[PDB]
């Protein structure tokens, strides 16, 4: 964890190190409790012993509420009373051992005590590797969630008097000894009293600061930095709190007749932000109105106006990564969409509202059955919608949401599955009549949906609505699964995995869906930075053309494990620690030997050790029959899933060590270039390198403002048919690439044109991978679904020309320009 | 229903309980007939442990005779257990609010028709009744996603 | 490479010259034929048709067998497309259940169509060989931005419901007419399937 015994008042995590741990276990030996009694006993083992030191730095505050008592030369002593600084006091040499630590240093200490105390009490998961065996200081990025790159150029010892705000006298150096110490404390300070409760824990760290010199030399002596002084420069390191950090008032005291102390502290301290403002409840407070960004938070606006009040003008603060991370969100085409908080979703309120909207009208319809239930299972209700929800930008693909629509238990629903669906359709032809009959602002088409195979017959029902929305409702029975376990039932031996597929798909559609959707917005307000990270990622997966293959829910719970698995770490508070983590995560993560589990609840229903080892039981039977991983690569499983395979199948091998590989390359990236603007444009660079032919695509006609990204979408048109003149054609062309070269190619493209498409909106790219089975000569047969060139009467290789042609001439208007390897 | 915040000439509140009035059920208890009661101990999804309660009554079909059609005191429990696993079904999905968003067209009912009607026809069925008593947290959060 | 008319089990080795384009820098596609033989009313004199070219419609097919009757001067009328599955979408029969790949069957209109076109195959077969510019070229039809956004347009609504009345409106009937005895009989024929 990065703590020793070093001195933590000069810019340092540290003070607490191996010499007062042995100091505070052999204390703990030698009792500890409140009336004085054994914590911790001779004959315990390591395990024991360890658990009590930890649970004991865990439950029992030493810095503000308490204090601990001992006796070198009787039995330690517990006394409830805090000093305002980390205390561990003996008796008989009368030595204040924890002088350094600071007090943020042992809130630290307290929160991974506690962290520690949760891993050690979890019964379930491996916890050995978490607390021994990761290395959680190597990066801050990592380790923390905002780190502020802060200059000061002090000079020398007569520049201070000018280069500092306060003043380092007499009683200064009396206390302070040294001028890191004073100044960490005053940036400590100054920070606490800037942010506060907006965050979790601070650090401020003196980089670049040296204890060896020489034997020539009195003292440490450094030139750099702008000054002579031990340190390079001052990084502000935080731990941010969720709910409170993007707040757009900072409360300060409140207003009275007279004024009190704290409030001429507060005007002191904010000054022309420190003003009075009445609140909704009646109240009169001093306050400060802030703004928030679309590029950066309001965290870096407090430092940025603290630092630069309250120690220095030549302060120069940046953090232009954390910017940049923003800046990679997809901008909504909203009014006052630059001061839109990280953390706000009135857009998914309004596509909410219309959802109620809708839902009073037609749920109060009558029909020849009562309605049962009407489920919205679309992304943009578990927030997760790549672009935000725009009203009338249909040309994003996230526009239209999924709605299951449930009938009542009835025995109208035939035995035959085109009856069946057909019957649905009819439903809906009569629900469409009921709402083209008395709800005309309301507007309505029928569509298909062959991403069920073979059932040829789903039609969704597409309504469009007047807050600028599109909904498709699809009809879930009880007759359904019936039907298709009954197709399980009737296959022969050569038949059965493709309506396993069917059937999958079916089970990944419209049953996990409900549940699915339940679970991730109702667990949706306890992690409240993980939509941006689901969508940012979402949107690398866009860039590297890996969206189309691997499927959005997947990288859902992929992306979910930082923040229901926060060990080692902390719970995420940034876009960039727990992107990072996600990425860190699938570089470190190998899926053939490690199984991935996850636990789907609020922080403190959980698994109990029969179904978790019943799931690692299910990765044994999985990985008999898979043991490479050719088939099945990806093993998701938890509580809703069970299975690992529902929403992780039918994926090419090439595209999930593509993945891997990508993860690998971003992580050595940060690793070795570090942290800077070029390697975050690196990290959204497609290579388009390693492929058998690339493809370079252009729709003659930009939609990125059509998409509801800003570089206006105004109303649905007359004809709906010309819905389809705003809508992605690439989409199809590379669906049905994808769907006659399935034995034969591997086709990656960008499925989102909007967003990565240039500037206008409108490039693509085909990138595409021969199979290794079809890369020689083999024997000809009928059914070999290739296609190919004779070498002799009875061999035949693949011919990449052929496929050339047909790729050409299947985009005919939009292959610009044909690469091959 | 129940307070929880307060902002102002505003304040919000919740679901605490549903109750029926004393002149509907007492204008249903007909002579002749039978008294058919269910409860179930059931926690939703969001862990708000409620416990409802059940009213079944009997019917006369077309073209009786007799003057009562009782039951035959096996089939109230052929009745009972229908109604107690269809109950725990519903229960633990989509929080309170979807759950209050079927209980006020009865969509319950009609399930319990439908699928005990095999067993024996019914009449008037109803909820009579829901409490709460294990509500969990505080929680801020998932509160204001209902408002506008 | 060139001198090969035919395989080892007797495919008609056909070739194609390929058409250019704006992002290409003479290729040839390469479709196999042979005689089907298969006693089924549907099934006869057809062409059992190995790796055909992309969006094989029946219209592309009567052009090119329509450059063969012109070139070598004979008479053969094609009359249906049979079994062209490209994509794999009627691969699965589905209806039959809950109650070959890349190839296709050209179904001609009588024998001297499949004799006469047969031997102008046998002929066509040995321009691999002989004469490399004379093979005849496949012009593929394209599909336009209109043709791939089709996907996205609406259904027709009052075919679909001319299609529902008129499809429950005579299976209804002959089920209902072969009703409830037989359906026992079909579905305890499940049953001695369900304990045996």
């Amino acid at each position: 964890r990065g703590f020793s015994s070093n001195m933590s008042h000069s810019g340092s995590l540290g003070g607490f190190g191996t010499f007062e741990f042995t100091i505070l276990m052999a204390a703990l030996l030698n009792g500890g409790g409140i009336n004085s009694n054994k914590i911790l006993l001779h004959g315990f083992s390591s395990y024991q012993l360890f658990k009590g030191v930890i649970k004991y730095l865990a439950t029992m505050d030493l810095c503000h509420d308490g204090h601990l008592q001992f006796h070198s030369n009787p039995a330690s002593k517990y006394i409830d009373e805090g000093f305002q600084t980390p205390t561990l006091f003996d008796k008989s040499t009368k030595v204040n051992i924890l002088t350094k630590m600071t007090v943020s240093s042992y809130q630290i200490l307290k929160e991974y005590a506690g962290e520690t105390l949760r891993m050690l009490n979890n019964v379930v998961q491996d916890q050995f590797s978490n607390i021994f065996l990761t290395n959680i200081s190597r990066f801050d990025n990592l380790k923390y969630d905002l780190c502020y790159d802060v200059q000061l150029p002090l000079g020398k010892y007569n520049n201070l008097e000018t280069s500092l705000a306060a003043t380092f006298g007499s009683m200064e150096r009396v206390k302070f000894i040294t001028l890191e110490n004073f100044l960490a404390h005053k940036i400590t300070n100054v920070a606490r009293y800037a942010l506060g409760d907006r965050i979790k824990y601070i650090q401020i760290e003196m980089v670049g600061q040296k204890s060896d010199f020489p034997i020539t030399k009195r003292k440490v002596y450094s030139n750099t930095g702008g000054n002579h002084f031990n340190f390079d420069f001052v990084r502000v390191k935080l731990i941010v709190n969720p709910s409170e950090c993007d707040k757009l008032v900072t409360k300060g005291p409140a207003h009275s007749e007279t004024m009190s102390t704290e409030a001429a502290v507060f005007k002191n301290f904010w000054g022309i932000k420190s003003s009075l403002r009445r609140f909704k409840d009646g109240s009169i407070t001093h306050c400060c109105v802030w703004s928030t960004s679309s590029s950066e938070p309001i965290i870096s606006s407090i430092v940025n106006f603290a630092l630069q009040k309250h120690v220095s003008k030549k302060a120069q603060i940046s953090n232009e990564t954390i910017k940049k991370f923003h800046n990679f969100l997809p901008l909504p085409n909203l009014p006052s969409s630059a001061k839109t908080s990280v953390l706000n979703l009135s857009s998914f309120f309004n596509l909410k509202k219309s959802f109620d909207d809708l839902y009073k009208i037609i749920f109060q319809m009558k029909l020849p059955l009562s309605v049962k239930s009407i489920l919205p299972v679309g992304s943009a209700f578990r927030y997760t919608s790549l672009c935000q929800p725009v009203p009338f930008a249909y040309s994003d693909p996230d526009f239209f949401q999924d709605v299951i629509l449930e009938f009542e238990t009835s025995p109208k629903w035939p035995d035959e599955i085109t009856s069946l669906e057909k019957a649905k359709t009819a439903f809906l032809l009569k629900i469409q009549e009921e709402l083209s009959a008395n709800s005309s602002t309301y507007r309505s088409f029928f569509s298909r949906d062959e991403s069920i195979p073979y059932n040829l017959e789903i039609v969704t029902l597409n309504i469009l609505t007047p807050e600028g929305y599109g909904f498709k409702f699809r009809v879930l029975t009880e007759r359904d699964e019936i039907l298709y376990l009954r197709a399980i039932a009737n296959a022969r031996n050569e038949l059965k995995p493709e309506l396993e597929a069917t059937f999958l798909k079916f089970t990944a559609k419209y049953l996990a869906s409900v549940r699915h959707t339940r679970t991730l917005e109702n667990i949706s307000h306890s992690y409240q930075f993980y939509s941006p990270v689901v969508r940012l990622f979402k949107r690398w997966l866009d860039t590297h053309l890996l969206l189309g293959h691997i499927t959005d829910e997947l990288a859902e719970l992929i992306a979910i494990k930082p923040f229901v698995d926060p060990a080692p770490y902390f719970i995420p508070g940034s876009l960039e620690n727990g992107f990072l983590k996600v990425l860190k995560f699938i570089s470190q993560w190998n899926w053939k030997d490690d199984p991935l589990i996850l636990d789907l609840v609020k922080p403190e229903e959980r698994l109990t050790l029969a179904q978790y080892k019943g799931i690692q039981m299910n990765f044994t039977n999985l990985r008999n029959s898979d043991p490479n991983g050719t088939h099945l690569q990806f093993f998701v499983a938890s509580k809703n899933d069970p299975s690992g395979i529902l929403y992780s199948s039918g994926i090419p091998l090439p595209i999930a060590t593509r993945l891997t590989a990508l993860a690998k390359v971003a992580v050595n990236l940060l690793q070795t270039h570090g942290l800077n603007q070029q390697t975050i444009n690196l990290l959204f660079t497609p290579g388009l390198k390693d492929y058998d032919f690339v493809v370079d695509l252009r729709t003659p006609i930009g939609l990125k403002s059509s998409c509801g990204i800003l570089s206006a979408p105004s109303n649905f048109p007359e004809n709906l048919n010309d819905l389809s003149e705003k809508m992605d054609p690439t989409y199809q062309l590379v669906k049905y690439l994808n769907l006659k070269y399935k034995n034969s190619l591997i086709l990656s493209s960008r499925k989102y044109i909007g967003v990565n498409g240039g500037e206008k909106g409108d490039k693509n790219v085909i990138t595409g991978l021969i199979k290794p089975l079809f890369k020689g000569a083999h024997k000809f047969r009928v059914n070999l679904d290739c296609n190919v060139k004779p070498v002799d009467d009875e061999n035949v290789i693949l011919n990449k020309e052929a496929i050339f042609h047909e790729i050409a001439a299947f985009g005919n208007d939009m292959v610009i320009n044909f690469e091959t390897d | 229903l129940r307070v929880d915040e307060v902002q102002g000439k505003n304040l919000l509140t919740n679901f605490h309980g549903m109750d029926f009035t004393t002149d509907k059920l007492r204008s249903m208890v007909r002579k002749w007939q039978t008294l058919i009661e269910a409860n179930v101990t059931v926690k939703t999804s969001d862990d708000y442990v409620l416990r409802i309660f059940a009213i079944a009554f009997t019917r006369k079909q077309a073209n009786q005779v007799k003057r009562h059609s009782y039951a035959q005191s096996s089939h109230i429990r052929a009745i009972r257990k229908v109604i107690s696993e269809i109950l725990t079904k519903e229960v633990q999905g989509s929080t309170l609010a979807q759950l209050t968003s079927k209980l006020i067209p009865e969509v319950i009912n009609k399930e319990i028709e439908n699928a005990t009607k095999d067993i024996f026809p019914l009449q008037n069925i109803h909820v009579r009744k829901v409490k709460l008593l294990k509500q969990p947290k505080f929680d801020v959060g998932a509160l204001m996603a209902l408002h506008g | 490479i060139e001198d090969i008319s035919a395989m080892k089990n007797g495919f008609i080795v056909v070739p194609f010259k390929l058409p250019d384009h704006k992002a290409l820098p003479a290729s040839l596609h390469f479709m196999f034929a042979k005689r089907h033989q298969s006693s089924n009313s549907n099934e006869s004199d057809c062409l059992f048709l190995v790796n055909l070219p992309l969006l094989s419609n029946i219209e592309h097919m009567k052009k090119f067998v329509g450059q063969l009757c012109g070139k070598y001067d004979t008479v053969s009328h094609v009359e249906e497309l049979l079994y062209n599955d490209e994509f794999g979408l009627h691969e699965v029969d589905l209806s039959a259940l809950t109650s070959p790949r890349n190839t296709a069957l050209l179904k001609f209109v009588d024998a001297a169509s499949i004799n006469n076109c047969w031997n102008a195959l046998k002929k066509y077969s040995n321009l691999h060989a002989k004469h490399p510019n004379e093979l005849f070229e496949w012009t593929y039809t394209t599909p336009s931005f209109t043709t791939f956004v089709n996907f996205y347009k609406p259904l027709d609504i009052d075919y679909l419901k001319e299609d529902i009345h008129t499809h429950m409106a005579i299976f209804e009937q002959r089920e209902a007419q072969a009703q409830e005895d037989v359906q026992s009989s079909i579905v305890d024929e499940d049953g001695f399937t369900l304990v045996v």
